[PDB]
RNA sequence: AAGCCAGAGGAAACUCUGGUGGAGGUCCGUAGCGGUCCUGACGUGCAAAUCGGUCGUCCGACCUGGGUAUAGGGGCGAAAG
RNA sequence: AGAUCUUGGUGGUAGUAGCAAAUAUUCAAACGAGAACUUUGAAGGCCGAAGUGGAGAAGGGUUCCAUGUGAACAGCAGUUGAACAUGGGUCAGUCGGUCCUGAGAGAUGGGCGAGCGCCGUUCCGAAGGGACGGGCGAUGGCCUCCGUUGCCCUCGGCCGAUCGAAAGGGAGUCGGGUUCAGAUCCCCGAAUCCGGAGUGGCGGAGAUGGGCGCCGCGAGGCGUCCAGUGCGGUAACGCGACCGAUCCCGGAGAAGCCGGCGGGAGCCCCGGGGAGAGUUCUCUUUUCUUUGUGAAGGGCAGGGCGCCCUGGAAUGGGUUCGCCCCGAGAGAGGGGCCCGUGCCUUGGAAAGCGUCGCGGUUCCGGCGGCGUCCGGUGAGCUCUCGCUGGCCCUUGAAAAUCCGGGGGAGAGGGUGUAAAUCUCGCGCCGGGCCGUACCCAUAUCCGCAGCAGGUCUCCAAGGUGAACAGCCUCUGGCAUGUUGGAACAAUGUAGGUAAGGGAAGUCGGCAAGCCGGAUCCGUAACUUCGGGAUAAGGAUUGGCUCUAAGGGCUGGGUCGGUCGCGGCCGGCGCCUAGCAGCCGACUUAGAACUGGUGCGGACCAGGGGAAUCCGACUGUUUAAUUAAAACAAAGCAUCGCGAAGGCCCG
């Protein structure tokens, strides 16, 4: 059955640290411990090893990513911008 | 210790220069011929008795033939 | 029951002070001081996590008294690299040299026009 | 340990003798093992490449910027941070850039930098929540944490 | 302790050798003025320097 | 606690139930560490700070050996001079 | 005569306080002048495996062991002693140090400094003194030919001395016996590591085959030419070696904490067979003890594999306690590798042990007989190995040392019973120096002491029980903690009980008392929705006799149509709603009967509720009068700083 109404993964923290702080850390912990689809082998085995380091179990590929997510929206926009500036630079 | 499988190997092991002595042990089930070489003790196990006696007379001379019984 | 004592002056449960129980011909239990568990080599590719096969896993100084055959595999890079990554390197080398030939031929035929 | 940015162990070839040179670049976000990075004046604009700022366009952003032309990277090294190449002037060989603090700095056009943002993301987003977590954080850095007013 | 250095062992050896009573014939010498070894040491009463 | 299985109800979104799982500066409580109260004992003591019962904590900012570093207007201090 | 005068001595107090923390002693005998205390025997107890047991580190330094003494000391005594005196005792290639580096310490260059010096540790250094390679030579000499040596060429960044761990890294010793005191060190027996072999110690490998002319009945020989730095497997990889430098690459060393499973061992438990004891008032085929195989080899189980080959999977399948895995190759079939501490074997029974005897060498590793057997269990406990997970704004040493690979500079011989070479088998020699006794604590250490304090570890039985709890016991140990005897006043210290009332006592329920385990129900306000919560409240609990449920192993044939009372194929038949036999733990639920309603019978073991103040919580704090509301904390906010910098030392 459903075990908690709303705390979910931050039920391990009990009543401590404040409801808003637990809610804030909840989504970060979910993204931290989530398994992402590897973009190299296609398997859903890309998980965080340390902060900023994301390793795939299958193809043994290690990627530099975000602290809590596999990639940050900042870095994604940066990659798109660098591609656009490269294709503008060359002709 | 090393276990010699057949009889010819025990013969040319006993005919070695470093063979100090041989000890013959008569057990209930078998007879053990143990030659004391430099590094190892080589044991040959003979199940019957006539072959053990034949080996006893075919041991080379100039070697201690100590009986353990 | 019979209780045991260390046989050496190292009295702490350190990594070098590991024992196992042994029954002597005198019908008593004693400590035998074990050797550390050795590890097989890891592949020089540094990608696949398994350790190599056909190589005896011992402490590093024990490899000095082993024969040559016990420490390698009869293959190129044998005992240093895994078979899978050796095949990958063979194919990669051949195909990249073929690609070099292709681009050389391509520029040689492209330079035909002033 | 002690920094939030992952490090990238990158192996080059020595151009003058038969040897392999191992470097410890600061990992720009997006790079992966088995990737080829290119360092020099003629390197292309890709994440992880190192090339002088003067050869970069007017809006690119960079990771491990040199404060002086010839030392190793000094600016925008902490995780998630980056600098922006604002402007150039071919005469006097100067490039104006924007630092993570928002300040504007004029540097030589020969200063090298890594393209992209440094990995390690929004590490400061997560609340620490625990004096113990703070203790473990600063134990890997230095003796500064329990701060008496 | 059981583990000790050679210099420590030699120091203790000298202390052991010189911790003994005076010979009986000393008191018969002409103008002795010595009654007993006043430098006797017991292992439990007073401890060595080291 | 998350994650997972099955059954059921729903048009969907999803929901309910029973298991599984074993998180946590989590709870009771040994050893350990500490030292609340009796303002108990003792108070020319066993002791120049100890003892008895009762107690706080007991997977962590945990306890502890050894090796090192910091020396006097200096050190070191989750701070009591 | 004074100075709480200085030093020394002596009184009253006073034969006084006191010799009261941790349950406990008793009987007989011996020695002896002398016995509450010594020794022996018997009995009663305690520690109760987290010990009052067995061993170490630090520290001590001879306290260890034997003999003797009874001066002083052991706060009574002593025939005893950790006292005193006289002697004796510590044996190593394989146990440590020694070697390595760690945090760090610290020379030189340089810099500073009046100066002793101190800053600095790669920084302002001409910082490599080495090298199998090639050449020039001296022939030193068994002048064949390889060993010497000087110089030249080439190559050579540990880029920094050195020190730093008896718990880190670090090759390789085990079994039995032996002393008054030593043993993994001595003796016996089995091994093993490292180093060396120049005149090469023995084998084996390399390596000894084809072609053509001839002779020869064939087989087989002669001459010539050409190979020959091994071989097998599709593969994983295998085989006993398996040429090779400078150089390069890699591995091992070399890695946190926690969880859950599984394998192995040791211990525990159960059923028998022996041997020896115990009980026998009655019963008990009974109760207790004991019932081995080291290292190192070989073989085989067993465990693991993110290793290979065939093949291609949806009606998706496999699979764990959990997971998890698959067209990047599932399931299935067949292989390969690693570990192998388990079993068997050599060691090995000759030793050891248990028993029953026989000789004596005042004190024999004496001699002899018999035995050392068969099984079954498991969420058991402890080690160990493995698999798979979780956590981290924490990612959990380095270096000696050893090895593999890439490359092919070179070396080796002209077909010889051959060469260079060899990580293969056997053989030969050596392993120096230092430590090693004992205590390791209610008596060998520190605390002025034989001081209720302090002081780092290892092993760990039975019952009860959730349990390394408490309580009782076995192995082992001890004598009640620096004295005894006789009484049982007050006051005390520690522990109990108390009719009726139930906080009226007191600053204050201080102290004590109530509650307490488990099972079945049942649980409020409030809330950050996680909690509160064992809320509160209620019922049950023994013994005995049963009843149900929860599993594991094998085998299910229709038969002589025939001869390897047995076997190869087949006419020869329908367990397919699964049976038959055997074996096995604990656990739960229910029922009857039963006791003076007693049953978590000892032990273990929350009193509860309604509020107010403060601090969010967990944490920390005045060692020796304050544990708190104080400090810390996450969170929030502000400030400085782009390195010629901010803050700080000097
Ligand atoms: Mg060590
Ligand atoms: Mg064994
Ligand atoms: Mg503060
Ligand atoms: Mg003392
Ligand atoms: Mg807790
Ligand atoms: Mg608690
Ligand atoms: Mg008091
Ligand atoms: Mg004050
Ligand atoms: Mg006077
Ligand atoms: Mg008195
Ligand atoms: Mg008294
Ligand atoms: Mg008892
Ligand atoms: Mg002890
Ligand atoms: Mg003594
Ligand atoms: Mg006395
Ligand atoms: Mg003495
Ligand atoms: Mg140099
Ligand atoms: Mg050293
Ligand atoms: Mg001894
Ligand atoms: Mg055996
Ligand atoms: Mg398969
Ligand atoms: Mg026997
Ligand atoms: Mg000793
Ligand atoms: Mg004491
Ligand atoms: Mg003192
Ligand atoms: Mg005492
Ligand atoms: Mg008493
Ligand atoms: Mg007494
Ligand atoms: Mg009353
Ligand atoms: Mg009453
Ligand atoms: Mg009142
Ligand atoms: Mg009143
Ligand atoms: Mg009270
Ligand atoms: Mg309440
Ligand atoms: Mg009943
Ligand atoms: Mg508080
Ligand atoms: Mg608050
Ligand atoms: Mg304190
Ligand atoms: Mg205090
Ligand atoms: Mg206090
Ligand atoms: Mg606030
Ligand atoms: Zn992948
Ligand atoms: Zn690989």
């Amino acid at each position: 059955a459903k075990r908690t109404k709303k705390v979910g993964i931050v039920g391990k923290y009990g009543t401590r640290y404040g409801a808003s702080l637990r809610k804030m850390v909840k989504k970060i912990e979910i993204s931290q411990h989530a398994k992402y689809t590897c973009s190299f082998c296609g398997k859903t085995k890309m998980k965080r090893r340390a902060v900023g380091i994301w390793h795939c179990g299958s193809c043994m590929k290690t990627v530099a990513g975000g602290a809590w997510t596999y990639n940050t929206t900042s870095a994604v926009t940066v990659k798109s911008a660098i591609r656009r500036l490269k294709e503008l630079k060359d002709q | 210790p090393r276990k010699i499988e057949e009889i010819k190997d025990f013969l040319l092991t006993a005919r070695r220069k470093d063979a100090k002595s041989v000890k013959i042990k008569k057990n209930k089930d078998n007879v053990k011929f143990k030659v004391r070489c430099s590094r190892y003790l080589y044991t040959l196990v003979i199940t019957d008795k006539e072959k053990a006696e034949k080996l006893k007379q075919s041991l080379p001379p100039g070697l201690a033939v100590k009986e353990l019984k | 029951v019979q209780r045991l004592t260390y046989r050496r002056r190292l009295s702490y449960n350190t990594a070098s002070n590991k024992t196992r129980l042994s029954r002597t011909p005198g019908n008593r239990i004693v400590y035998l001081y074990t050797k550390k568990v050795g590890k097989a080599p890891k592949s020089a590719c540094g990608v696949c996590p398994g350790r190599l096969r056909g190589v005896r896993a011992v402490r590093p100084k024990v490899l000095m008294r082993l024969s040559k055959t016990k420490k390698h595999v009869s293959r190129a890079y044998g005992g240093s690299m895994c078979a899978k990554c050796v095949r990958d390197r063979i194919k990669r080398a051949f195909l990249i040299e073929e690609q070099k030939i292709v681009v050389k031929v391509l520029k040689a035929q492209a330079q035909s026009q002033k | 340990p002690g920094r939030g940015a992952p490090l990238a162990k990158v192996v080059f070839r020595d151009p003058y003798r038969f040897k392999k040179r191992t470097e410890l670049f600061i990992a720009a976000e997006g790079i992966h093992t088995g990737q080829f990075v290119y360092c020099g004046k003629k390197a292309q604009l890709n994440i992880g490449n190192v090339l002088p700022v003067g050869t970069m366009p007017e809006g690119t952003i960079v990771c491990c910027l040199e404060e002086k032309p010839g030392d190793r990277g000094k600016l925008a090294r902490a995780s998630g941070n980056y600098a922006t190449v604002i402007s150039h002037n071919p005469e006097t060989k100067k490039t104006r850039v924007k630092l993570p603090s928002g300040s504007k700095k004029v540097i030589s056009s020969a200063n090298r930098a890594v393209v992209g943002v440094v990995a390690g993301g929004g590490r400061i987003d997560k609340p620490i929540l625990k004096a113990g977590r703070a203790y473990h954080k600063y134990k890997a850095k230095r003796n500064c944490w329990p701060r008496v007013r | 302790s059981s583990h000790k250095t050679f210099r420590i062992k030699r120091f203790l050896a000298k202390k052991q050798k010189q911790n003994r009573p005076i010979p009986q014939w000393i008191r018969m010498k002409t103008g002795n003025k010595i009654r007993y070894n006043s430098k006797r040491r017991h292992w439990r009463r007073t401890k060595l320097g080291l």
